[PDB]
RNA sequence: GGUGACCACGGGUGACGGGGAAUCAGGGUUCGAUUCCGGAGAGGGAGCCUGAGAAACGGCUACCACAUCCAAGGAAGGCAGCAGGCGCGCAAAUUACCCACUCCCGACCCGGGGAGGUAGUGACGAAAAAUAACAAUACAGGACUCUUUCGAGGCCCUGUAAUUGGAAUGAGUCCACUUUAAAUCCUUUAACGAGGAUCCAUUGGAGGGCAAGUCUGGUGCCAGCAGCCGCGGUAAUUCCAGCUCCAA
């Protein structure tokens, strides 16, 4: 091609969006933003496919124009704005807020939150460096950067950010025994506790995680998002408590739930 | 009229678009498909809403008659109904008029205006002769 | 070429023309299968013949 | 015998593809000479213009005159012989006719008692020969 | 470009060899027994058992204690005992390999309405269903090959609109009645 | 110096590559122009302007080849975009409607989009499924049954021809609703709408392979059939016909 693309095909859309093959040829094609296109929900398929607020694409355009959808403290009029991982989606008219956390199957699940919970939001620092005049900057897994951080934050760590100030309320050091979350790969959307980290010079580091049920798994270091201070998470967990159950026991889960409600 | 039951499910009101969205399944046992007017007034009577703001669309009759499923949009004000709706639904009730020309003549008109440059009388008078 | 092509289409033309007779309309589909299933299965033959075929031209 | 070493796979694959040039099926479809020599050019059917009507003696056990036509295909201009497969369908052919010839059924090979004939005419003058034989439709007069 | 699907499969497989007197008689016995229109729909039920029995065989060759074997094996058991082709107590993979096609063919709607007394003849059952007279639960069905499950077996009845349950007499009865009342009072 | 029998280099390709498709014990054998991803190209080459991004072609410049209007002084081209023509061929659709859905562009809730959707042709192909069922008479048949052939009916199953013969439905006409951007089709639903229910099922065969005729009439190694064996020269299980059967 002679330049950047601006169309995404429906089939070429990310799998976790749970889009269907028949309604349209194309896909939302989220605009550039804080997060990559492979791990973000455009607002169109959050208000039309998740909450069913809009029936087609023109209604979600109209409601974005009416300026009630406030992402992360700021209004967003873009129909295909990339929401991304654990960003606050506040609708002030309904008085309800949302947190975009992967479920146990690695998909962005609808997760309502309390108004006091949405006043803060976690982030994962990606690169630490110092700019001009000896002013340390600190970029995060979003496109955000903040000046003058606490020197006790290193790379691949976690920072608590309270909204409308952009200040570090507190910090979580990426360490053994601290509750984390997988953010990619096969084990995407799993909640566990770090047990070991092996380092490979010049290659991707590999961590080992053991969850509450004793199930152990591994993933690359770039797929680690520490959220809990040791064992207590700093964010309300989604339904299911972030444990991946095998194919066997959701069958009897549905069977027993159907029998109990029938 | 003896047996026309109108049930609704999946109901939810969104104050985002100032409307209450619901899917309605009518049940006419041996009658034909019920027209949208009768659905509109009965649904309005159930919700104590005025029978000029209710919208119903997409009615699919099940096999052998009886159940027929449609989608209903009820609004808290007719002004909001004119504010945010597809133009074809507003045109069905007559609130919006779409008496236009066909798209082909519009495309001929536009490409005719490309030739004439800038003249405030002929860039708009380009289609006066080829109507 | 030897050119014995003048005899082309000789026997076909020589055939005496007889018109197709008028018969009952044959059943189709499930009726056809019903007719032939009852023809060859639900029947008991006391007569011998070593199970002669359906088109015995005796 | 045959080699069975752990690293004789190059020899095994080279001998196999060298020996695959010795059966007629692989050689016909891969050398390309058969494709270029095929009167149909690799097509199932072809269209030609009738040049003449000829008779071919049957093989030795049989005895008849088999009615065929010399056909010059419009594409690649190759002259072939096309059997006319019915009792009186040669008379439906006249000179200079657009005939749709096809193969006989064993991949460019003579069939039955007809020597040196590999094609049979299927349509003549843009109407099916079988339709003319059954009288379903008339000649385009 | 297009948004179409074109995801389609063949539901039947033609026999490997044609023209066997033993096989043709076996199929013609089934067609007369269950009132099937053509051999394609005795081939499709043969193919249904062909794929079902194949999957059970593949599962049985699997290693014991395999979660795939347990989950998939009990999965197809559940739908097999749902449609009633297998006994409730016979919940084993090995006994699936002994299943036939006759017990599948009696799960058809046409054979079920005939076997439940709603039709006097098997061929009468197919014409009754195709004429929109029968119903299952509260949904009218006009497919003779409509399979039935245990929870739907006891709900088979005439439709409300047919001239065998509720009212709505047929047009020949209406024309005959209007013939009688016009010629005499 | 570098590469080569561990095949360089050169030639061909009826070669765009892959995800994939067909066949299916295992191993394998072919096909992937074709809707997803990557590449390339805009009649063939070449060179540039602008722009973040082009060696852009629904941008420009020049040559080559085709081709357009002209008052002959000039000027204007790029359908391997959607339609539609010619030609090429064995081989493939309407010079239709609409941005209502999916998305894209824009200064933008408001405009545009032959992307795309909708309809038309459409037997590539795939799924379901009409062309009939029942009853009462005959004449048969049943382990039939009643005395143990003999006669009947306290029963069961096909068939042939009949005022049967009155029950049931679509396929179509077509009211309305529905669907839809507006229509169309589908689904409902009025009212008409079947007794040769002529509202007519066909395509291939009947020597074997391979299911089904050593029936009848013509022809007479002729005409023809026949994938292979083979039939046909005056009594054709095979040609051409009628009748009857077989396969789907
Ligand atoms: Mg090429
Ligand atoms: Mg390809
Ligand atoms: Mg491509
Ligand atoms: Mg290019
Ligand atoms: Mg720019
Ligand atoms: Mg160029
Ligand atoms: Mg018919
Ligand atoms: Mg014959």
């Amino acid at each position: 091609a002679r330049g950047p693309k601006k169309h995404l095909k429906r089939v070429a859309a990310p799998k976790h969006w749970m889009l269907d093959k028949l309604t349209g040829v194309f896909a939302p094609r989220p605009s550039t933003g804080p997060h990559k296109l492979r791990e973000c929900l455009p607002l169109i398929i959050f208000l039309r496919n998740r909450l069913k607020y809009a029936l087609t694409g023109d209604e979600v355009k109209k409601i974005c124009m009416q300026r009630f959808i406030k992402i992360d403290g700021k209004v967003r009029t873009d129909i295909t704005y990339p929401a991304g991982f654990m960003d606050v989606i506040s609708i002030d008219k309904t008085g309800e807020n949302f947190r975009l956390i992967y479920d146990t199957k690695g998909r962005f699940a609808v997760h309502r939150i309390t108004p006091e919970e949405a006043k803060y939001k976690l982030c994962k620092v990606r690169k630490i460096f110092v700019g001009t005049k000896g002013i340390p900057h600190l970029v995060t897994h979003d496109a955000r950067t903040i000046r003058y951080p606490d020197p006790l934050i290193k790379v691949n760590d976690t920072i608590q950010i309270d909204l409308e100030t952009g200040k570090i309320t507190d910090f979580i050091k990426f360490d053994t025994g601290n509750l984390c979350m997988v953010t990619g790969g096969a084990n995407l959307g799993r909640i566990g506790v770090i047990t070991n980290r092996e380092r490979h010079p010049g290659s991707f580091d590999v961590v080992h995680v053991k969850d509450a049920n004793g199930n152990s798994f591994a993933t690359r270091l770039s797929n680690i998002f520490v959220i809990g201070k040791g064992n207590k998470p700093w964010i309300s967990l989604p339904r299911g408590k972030g444990i991946r159950l095998t194919i066997a026991e959701e069958r009897d889960k549905r069977l027993a739930a159907k029998q109990s409600s029938g | 009229n003896d047996t026309v039951t109108i049930r609704t499910r999946k109901f939810m009101t969104n104050r985002l678009l100032q409307r209450k969205q619901m899917v309605i399944d009518v049940l006419h046992p041996g009658k034909a498909t019920v027209p949208k007017t009768e659905i509109r007034e009965k649904l309005a009577k159930m919700y104590k809403t005025t029978p000029d703001v209710i919208f119903v669309f997409g009615f699919r009759t099940h096999f052998g008659g009886g159940k027929t499923t449609g989608f209903g949009m009820i609004y808290d004000s007719l002004d909001y109904a004119k504010k945010n709706e597809p133009k074809h639904r507003l045109a069905r009730h007559g609130l919006y008029e779409k008496k236009k020309t066909s798209r082909k003549q519009r495309k001929e008109r536009k490409n005719r205006m490309k030739k004439v440059r800038g003249t405030a009388k002929a860039n708009v008078g380009a289609g006066k002769k080829p109507k | 070429v030897h050119g014995s092509l003048a005899r082309a289409g000789k026997v076909r033309g020589q055939t005496p023309k007889v018109a197709k007779q008028e018969k009952k309309k044959k059943k189709t589909g499930r009726a056809k299968r019903r007719m032939q299933y009852n023809r060859r299965f639900v029947n008991v033959v006391p007569t011998f013949g070593k199970k002669k075929g359906p088109n015995a031209n005796s | 015998g045959k080699c069975r070493g752990l690293r004789t796979a190059r020899k095994l694959r080279s001998h196999r593809r060298d020996q695959k040039w010795h059966d007629k099926q692989y050689k016909k479809a891969h050398l390309g000479t058969a494709l270029k020599a095929n009167p149909f050019g690799g097509a199932s059917h072809a269209k030609g213009i009738v040049l003449e009507k000829v008779g071919v003696e049957a093989k030795q056990p049989n005895s008849a005159i088999r009615k065929c036509v010399r056909v010059q295909l419009i594409k690649n201009g190759k002259k072939i012989t096309a059997f006319v497969p019915n009792d009186g369908c040669l008379n439906f052919i006249e000179e200079n006719d657009e005939v749709l010839v096809a193969g006989f059924g064993r991949k460019g090979h003579a069939v039955g008692d007809i020597p040196g004939v590999r094609f049979k005419v299927v349509k003549v003058a843009n109407v099916s020969l079988l339709a003319l034989y059954k009288g379903k439709k008339e000649r385009p007069r | 470009p297009v948004a179409r699907s074109w995801v389609c499969r063949k539901t039947y497989v033609t026999p490997r060899r044609p023209f066997e007197k033993s096989r043709l008689d076996q199929e013609l016995k089934l067609i007369g027994e269950y009132g099937l229109r053509n051999k394609r729909e005795v081939w499709r039920v043969k193919f249904t058992l062909a794929k079902i029995r194949k999957a059970a065989r593949e599962l049985l060759t699997l290693d014991e204690k395999d979660p795939r074997r347990l989950f998939e094996g009990n999965a197809l058991l559940r739908r097999l005992v749902r449609i009633g082709v297998l006994d409730e107590g016979k919940m084993k993979l090995d006994y699936i390999l002994g299943l036939k096609i006759e017990d599948f063919l009696e799960r058809r709607l046409q054979t079920q309405v005939f076997k439940l007394g709603l039709a006097k003849s098997i061929h009468h059952a197919r014409v009754l269903i195709r004429q929109r007279h029968i119903r299952v639960r509260k949904q009218v069905v006009n497919i003779p090959s409509f399979i039935v499950r245990l929870d739907s077996q006891k709900h088979i009845d005439f439709s409300l609109r047919s001239p065998y349950g509720g009212g709505r007499p047929g047009r020949v009865k209406r024309k005959n009645a209007k013939k009688g009342q016009g010629g005499a009072g």
